[PDB]
């Protein structure tokens, strides 16, 4: 052990397309690491790049085929499973 | 350019409300 870490969060992103639903895209980002030490969750959607970033570790880019806004973006973090559900 | 970015409020729930698709 010299430069190995376990406190590093390992997220896993899953993407799913929906047609005719309240959401057109479902994105699943769960935290699955040996340990990981998440602090806060401050996601934000930048219209400039049309990307919804979760934290300064990973960002979720939206396809330009979809019109997405802060009012359409549904972000819910379940602590029970340490999973972050994104519905757009 | 269109330098507009908005923060999205995240709700920390134990699961999504009815109507959502959870797996």
């Amino acid at each position: 052990p010299h430069e190995q870490q376990e406190d590093v969060p390992e997220y896993e992103v899953k993407m799913k397309r929906f047609k005719g639903a309240a959401y057109k895209l479902r994105i699943l980002i769960e935290n699955k690491a040996p340990n990981s030490k998440p602090d806060r969750f401050s996601p934000s959607y930048n219209f400039a790049e049309n990307i919804l970033y979760i934290n300064g570790k990973l960002s979720i880019p939206l396809p330009r085929d979809i019109v997405v806004n802060a009012a359409d973006i549904k972000i819910f973090h379940i602590r029970k499973e340490r999973t972050l559900y994104i519905y757009i | 350019g269109p330098h507009m970015s908005v923060q999205i409020p995240v709700v920390e729930v134990d699961e999504l409300p009815e109507g959502y698709d959870r797996s």
